[PDB]
Protein backbone atom coordinates (compact mmCIF):
# COMPACT_ATOMS: atom_id res chain seq x y z
CA UNK A 1 0.00 0.00 0.00
CA UNK A 2 1.16 3.76 0.01
CA UNK A 3 0.59 4.73 3.41
CA UNK A 4 -3.07 6.35 3.84
CA UNK A 5 -2.16 7.83 7.14
CA UNK A 6 -5.91 9.07 8.18
CA UNK A 7 -6.89 9.78 11.32
CA UNK A 8 -11.00 8.88 11.19
CA UNK A 9 -11.83 12.30 13.11
CA UNK A 10 -14.76 13.86 11.34
CA UNK A 11 -18.12 12.00 10.59
CA UNK A 12 -17.19 13.07 7.21
CA UNK A 13 -13.79 11.32 6.55
CA UNK A 14 -15.36 8.36 5.74
CA UNK A 15 -14.00 8.51 2.38
CA UNK A 16 -10.82 7.36 2.97
CA UNK A 17 -12.97 3.87 3.01
CA UNK A 18 -15.08 4.36 0.22
CA UNK A 19 -11.29 4.94 -1.58
CA UNK A 20 -11.16 0.77 -0.75
CA UNK A 21 -14.58 -0.65 -1.50
CA UNK A 22 -14.25 1.05 -4.62
CA UNK A 23 -11.06 -0.04 -5.77
CA UNK A 24 -11.24 -3.35 -4.31
CA UNK A 25 -14.53 -3.92 -6.53
CA UNK A 26 -12.74 -2.65 -9.47
CA UNK A 27 -9.29 -4.36 -9.33
CA UNK A 28 -10.46 -7.18 -6.71
CA UNK A 29 -7.21 -8.75 -7.23
CA UNK A 30 -4.44 -5.84 -7.16
CA UNK A 31 -6.37 -4.77 -4.42
CA UNK A 32 -6.48 -8.73 -2.65
CA UNK A 33 -2.60 -8.32 -2.77
CA UNK A 34 -3.26 -5.62 -0.23
CA UNK A 35 -5.67 -6.82 1.91
CA UNK A 36 -2.91 -7.39 4.62
CA UNK A 37 -1.98 -3.53 4.49
CA UNK A 38 -5.12 -2.32 4.21
CA UNK A 39 -6.20 -3.96 7.38
CA UNK A 40 -4.29 -1.82 9.56
CA UNK A 41 -6.67 1.20 8.82
CA UNK A 42 -9.88 -0.14 8.43
CA UNK A 43 -8.74 -1.48 12.19
CA UNK A 44 -7.26 2.64 12.77
CA UNK A 45 -10.96 3.15 11.41
CA UNK A 46 -12.54 0.64 13.29
CA UNK A 47 -11.51 1.54 16.49
CA UNK A 48 -12.76 5.28 16.85
CA UNK A 49 -16.16 4.30 15.10
CA UNK A 50 -17.04 1.08 17.15
CA UNK B 1 1.29 -3.16 19.17
CA UNK B 2 -1.61 -0.88 17.84
CA UNK B 3 -3.04 1.82 19.55
CA UNK B 4 -1.82 1.30 23.65
CA UNK B 5 -4.01 1.11 26.71
CA UNK B 6 -3.12 4.86 28.37
CA UNK B 7 -4.51 6.24 24.53
CA UNK B 8 -7.48 3.67 24.16
CA UNK B 9 -7.97 4.81 27.97
CA UNK B 10 -8.37 8.73 27.18
CA UNK B 11 -10.72 7.61 24.66
CA UNK B 12 -13.46 5.93 26.49
CA UNK B 13 -13.15 9.18 28.99
CA UNK B 14 -13.51 11.63 26.69
CA UNK B 15 -16.83 9.61 26.01
CA UNK B 16 -18.20 8.52 28.65
CA UNK B 17 -17.71 12.24 29.78
CA UNK B 18 -18.94 13.50 26.83
CA UNK B 19 -21.72 11.59 26.89
CA UNK B 20 -22.06 13.09 30.05
CA UNK B 21 -22.08 16.61 28.75
CA UNK B 22 -24.56 16.14 26.20
CA UNK B 23 -27.28 15.22 28.84
CA UNK B 24 -26.02 18.86 30.39
CA UNK B 25 -26.49 20.62 27.18
CA UNK B 26 -29.69 19.00 25.80
CA UNK B 27 -30.74 19.83 29.16
CA UNK B 28 -30.04 23.30 28.79
CA UNK B 29 -31.94 23.46 25.50
CA UNK B 30 -28.79 24.41 23.27
CA UNK B 31 -28.33 24.96 19.79
CA UNK B 32 -27.30 21.81 17.71
CA UNK B 33 -24.46 24.40 15.76
CA UNK B 34 -22.31 24.22 19.41
CA UNK B 35 -23.45 20.91 20.76
CA UNK B 36 -21.60 20.00 17.95
CA UNK B 37 -18.82 22.49 17.40
CA UNK B 38 -17.94 21.54 21.51
CA UNK B 39 -18.19 17.92 21.05
CA UNK B 40 -16.20 17.79 17.83
CA UNK B 41 -13.44 19.67 20.18
CA UNK B 42 -13.99 17.10 22.46
CA UNK B 43 -13.33 15.04 19.59
CA UNK B 44 -10.10 16.42 18.38
CA UNK B 45 -7.71 15.08 21.20
CA UNK B 46 -9.48 11.60 21.91
CA UNK B 47 -7.43 10.93 18.32
CA UNK B 48 -5.41 14.06 19.05
CA UNK B 49 -3.95 12.52 22.39
CA UNK B 50 -3.79 8.87 20.35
Amino acid sequence: LKKIAESFEDPSSIVVVLEFILFALFFPTEFNRIKGDIQNVLLLFFSRWY
Amino acid sequence: TVTNEFASRFRTIVATLANVVNERAVQDDMQKATRSCTKQWLRHLETQFD
